[PDB]
C-alpha cells in the first residue's frame, strides 16, 4: 500500500 | 509516547469503524495492526503514530505494511519489537 | 497522562449534566463511571480520556462500556485496576 | 453503546 | 502543577475585581478561596484549576464550594489539604 | 452553587 | 512555570530604553529595576517575568512593592527580593517554599 | 498602582 | 522529537520524490533524512525541518545537511561529532554544538 | 529561555546567507558570528537563540558587545561568551 | 544599536 | 545548494  | 488518537486505542474501538468495509485486506488485521478507517475508500490511520496508509493490495499484511512506512512507530515497536522491524527492512 | 477535562475532575460537577437525563441507564453510574453528558441526547464523554459514548441499551454497565470500548482511559485503570478491564475482554 | 465518532 | 491565571496568584489581585459586588456571599472570602469575579453577573473562576461558580446562595462557603466541585483542584489541595476535601465529601471513615 |  | 513571558527584556537596559518620554511621576530607573518595562499606553508597564501589568501610577510609589502586592507570585521579585521581603509587604509570614497566596 |  | 514524524521512516521520505527530475540522487537525498515538498528541487529535513534548495550536480547531501543545519539532532545521531566538525574545516567539545562556524 | 527560538538559524552559514543582500555598513560576517541573522526590516537583526532584535546599528559597532548589553540573559551568548565577558560588559 |  |  501507500502513504496517505 | 502519546498515542494520536487515544480514543482508538482499544481494538473494538478501531474494529467498528470497518463496519460497511468492502475491500481486500482483512479489517480485523488491519484493526490489530493499530489501523482504523476514516471513511474515505480504503483509507486507514494508526491510532498511534497518525500514519496514514491507502491503495491496499489483496493479501498485503498490515503489519509489514505499518513497519515498512511507519517504522518509527511506537505502537509498532511495543507490539512487534526490534527484531520484527529490522527483518521486515532486511536490515 | 492529564485529564482532557479537568473541570470534570469532581463526581458532582459531572452528575449535575445530567439534571435532565431521561434515558434508562443511571445517571449515577454514568458519572461514577467517569462520565458527563455533553447535551446532545445520551451522548456522554469522559472526563479523563474524553472517550465518547452514545446510544445506551437498558441495563448496561457504564464501567463495563468504559472498559469495553476505551480499555487505554488512565481513570479506569485507576480505578478499576487491570484486572478488571482484562476480564471484560477475556485476557 | 458505541463510541460517537 | 500550574496555575491556569498566574495574574491572579495574588490575593490582592483577585479582590480588586470584585469591585462593586453586591451579591450575598462575601468577597474576602471568595478571593481568599482563589475566585476572582469574571464581570459577568456573579461569575467567577479560581485561578488555579480555573473551575468556574456561579448562582452564589446565601451562607455559603466559598471553600466548600470550591471542594465540592473541583476536588481535583491543586491550590485547594496545598491549602486546604487531604482531610479537608474528603470531609466535604463525607470520603472517609 | 453551580459550576459554569 | 519558570521562564519568563518576555525574555528580550531580561536586560535592565532593555527595559529602561522602552521609558523613552517618561512624562509620570514614578521613577523609570527603579520601574525598569523592579523587572517593568513601557508598553507605549500611558504609563502601563509589564514584567518582563511574570507578565504582570500594572497602571495608573501615583506619586511616590514604590515599584518593588507594588510589584510585590499585586503580583507575589512573580519568580523575579522571590529570586531578586527574597521570600522575606514579600512577607513584609503582605504584613504576614508564610512557609519557606510557600507563596503568599491567601493574604 | 493598579494591575491592568 | 522531529518536526515530521510520519517522515521518519526511509521509504516513507522516498516516495515523496516520485519521478525526480532533478539534479541530486533521490535515494541519497532520502537516506540523509529529506523529503521533497512538491516545489521544484526543495527537500526538508524530517527531524530538524531545515528546508534546502536548488540543488547541484553531485552535491552530497549529507554534506550539504550538515553545512547548513550543524544543530540537526539526526545529523548528529547518524553521522556524529566528528563528521559534523570535519564538514565546518574546525574541533569542539564533546558537548558543544557548531554554531559559531 | 532554553531551547533556540529559531533552530534553522543554529548554523554560521545559514545565518550569512541571509546577509547576501544585506546594504548596510555593519560586518555581516560579525553579525551573524554573534549569532545574528538579517530578518529585511531596516538594518534589523535577529537572534537564532534568544530571540532578541537589534536595529539601527553604527558602521562599526560590535555585535558581541551589543548582544551582550541588551539581551545579557542570551544563553547563546552565555556559551560562547562566558560570564565574565557578559559582567565586563555591563561593568559589574 | 538599538532593541526593536 | 542553499536554505529555503
Ligand atoms: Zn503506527
Ligand atoms: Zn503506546
Ligand atoms: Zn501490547
Ligand atoms: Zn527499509
Ligand atoms: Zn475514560
Ligand atoms: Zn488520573
Ligand atoms: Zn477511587
Ligand atoms: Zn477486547
Ligand atoms: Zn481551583
Ligand atoms: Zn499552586
Ligand atoms: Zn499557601
Ligand atoms: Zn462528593
Ligand atoms: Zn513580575
Ligand atoms: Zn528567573
Ligand atoms: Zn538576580
Ligand atoms: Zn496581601
Ligand atoms: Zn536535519
Ligand atoms: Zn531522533
Ligand atoms: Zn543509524
Ligand atoms: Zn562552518
Ligand atoms: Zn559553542
Ligand atoms: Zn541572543
Ligand atoms: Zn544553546
Ligand atoms: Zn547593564
Amino acid at each position: 500500500a501507500v502513504p496517505i | 509516547n502519546l498515542p494520536r488518537n487515544p480514543s482508538m486505542t482499544g481494538y473494538e474501538a478501531r474494529l467498528i469503524t470497518f463496519g460497511t468495509w468492502m475491500y481486500s485486506v482483512n479489517k480485523e488485521q488491519l484493526a490489530r495492526a493499530g489501523f482504523y478507517a476514516i471513511g474515505q475508500e480504503d483509507k486507514v490511520q494508526c491510532f498511534h503514530c497518525g500514519g496514514g496508509l491507502a491503495n491496499w493490495k489483496p493479501k498485503e499484511d498490515p503489519w509489514e505494511q505499518h513497519a515498512k512506512w511507519y517504522p518509527g512507530c511506537k505502537y509498532l515497536l511495543e507490539e512487534k519489537g526490534h527484531e520484527y522491524i529490522n527483518n521486515i527492512h532486511l536490515t
